[PDB]
């Protein structure tokens, strides 16, 4: 059921004093979208995914990895023009 | 710079935004998220634990969702 | 969808940021400029006249630098 090509863009705000994050991320529980936001490529972030904090890494093409709790996933995609 | 994302229970939006924005070291605050119920705060020397406690004490329930202590450069 | 940029005289920074952030219609507030002495406010149905008057009355001098569509 998960197809990022059909997912609406997140609500975001790019802080003007730091570089613009290159990725959108999308968080699902049992393939239902829970929320979404932005993050840097080739980087890392700590995010509460359901009950647990997860250290999520991003590669240069916004593919995200991390040890997600059962039923949960976070997926990335390159923003327009990046 | 740090980036902190906090979910707040929802005139709680404006009160939460004002409280966060008044915090020392804040560069920006923005309402984000699919339900517009998260505050994304960018700044320096912000203590997220104290920030969450202040929100809980003065505004309403709040949950820490995301922390980076340093943005990519 | 508005973007309003205000120069504010400057703990006046935190007071100004809090006042602007509390304003109806506001989605985001950000300090901009190398000296962090301008506030960028983005949102919908924000009244810039009332915002400027409130800042002047509660914090200090404030000047409109930009009002536009974002």
């Amino acid at each position: 059921a998960i197809d990022l090509s059909r997912e609406r863009d997140p609500n975001f705000f790019d802080n003007p004093g730091i570089p613009v994050p290159e990725c959108f991320w999308f968080m699902f529980k049992n393939n239902v979208r829970q929320d979404a936001g932005t993050c840097y490529s080739s980087w890392k972030m700590d995010m509460k995914v359901g009950p647990n904090w997860v250290h999520i890494k991003s590669d240069d093409n916004c593919n995200l990895s991390g040890d997600f709790p059962p039923g949960w996933i976070v997926l990335g995609k390159k923003r327009p023009g990046f | 710079k740090q980036k902190i994302v906090i979910k707040v229970a929802m005139n709680c939006r404006s009160k939460a935004m004002a409280l966060v924005a008044s915090t020392g070291g804040v560069d920006s605050v923005a309402l984000v998220g699919d339900l517009r119920d998260k505050i994304e705060v960018v700044g320096y020397g912000i203590d997220p634990i104290k920030l969450i406690s202040a929100l809980r004490k003065k505004v309403g329930d709040a949950e820490l969702l995301q922390v980076s202590q340093a943005n990519k450069d």
